[PDB]
């Protein structure tokens, strides 16, 4: 139940931002240009601040996709006690190699 | 008279072991929503715009600036090139986190429940919850568990 809640909070923040994906390009210079008619006539404090939030993003983003090494983790519990079946009998065949004592 | 089967083992170690450290998950779920709060951090005053860039500003605050802003202007060059590669980096690794997120936020999540057994998350371990003690676990399991 918890886990479809995340989920929908990650595909609602991923369908919302599915145009910035290719409209991210707008603070290029807009960004410098924002500030430059102001100072010159006669906005750099987002540009040099958010620097230091994506190396702190790049590694929350890290946590991200290192945890896709663990993505084989969890699912196996219920695929495991399923899928082994062979090795399963296996184990309770020597089981049987006792019964049969002939 | 063999009506014990112990798939209630099996899940005795899945049952509330995962609730005895409910708190595992959530430590990476803020890993995972990390880097949406990340997004979200660097959402939140000069890119606060882009919430609504996204909507309403789309057509009017992207190309103004490429005029007026410099018709007026001509100090305001050099942190621009550097940290907006960056955010779209971060929107890149937001919609591949997005992908990962829709195959892994319900995986560590999950994971706390195999915690106790994680031989049967393991491979080479789950076998003993489904041979060893499973003479008659593997009842509900009649056509798997031969």
């Amino acid at each position: 139940g918890q886990i479809t809640a995340i989920e929908d909070s990650l595909s609602a923040r991923n369908l919302q931002m599915n145009g910035v994906l290719g409209r991210l390009a707008s603070t290029s210079q807009e960004l410098a240009h924002y500030h430059s008619g102001e100072e010159d006539g006669i906005n750099m404090l987002g540009a040099f601040s958010l620097l230091k939030v994506i190396e702190s993003e790049l590694q929350g983003y890290l946590s991200a996709t290192r945890s896709r090494v663990g993505r084989c983790s969890a699912l196996i519990q219920a695929a495991s006690d399923v899928q082994e079946q062979g090795a399963v009998d296996d184990r309770d065949s020597f089981l049987h190699g006792v019964r049969d004592l002939l | 008279r063999m009506l014990e089967v112990s798939r209630e083992e099996a899940e005795r170690k899945r049952m509330l072991d995962e609730r005895a450290n409910y708190r595992h998950k959530q430590a990476l779920l803020e890993a995972y929503d990390q880097q949406c709060d990340e997004a979200t951090r660097i959402f939140a005053e000069y890119h606060k715009r882009l919430q609504v860039y996204v909507n309403q500003a789309n057509d009017a605050q992207r190309s103004v600036n490429s005029s007026n802003e410099v018709l007026s202007s001509l100090a305001t060059v050099i942190p621009a090139s550097e940290v907006v590669v960056d955010i779209s980096n971060s929107a890149k690794d937001f919609i591949e986190k997005e992908v990962s997120a829709f195959f892994q936020s319900p995986d560590n999540s999950l994971y706390m429940l195999p915690a106790t057994p994680q031989g049967l998350a393991r491979d080479p371990s789950a076998i003993p919850s489904i041979c060893r003690i499973s003479a008659a676990l593997q009842y509900p399991a009649g056509l798997e568990g031969s």
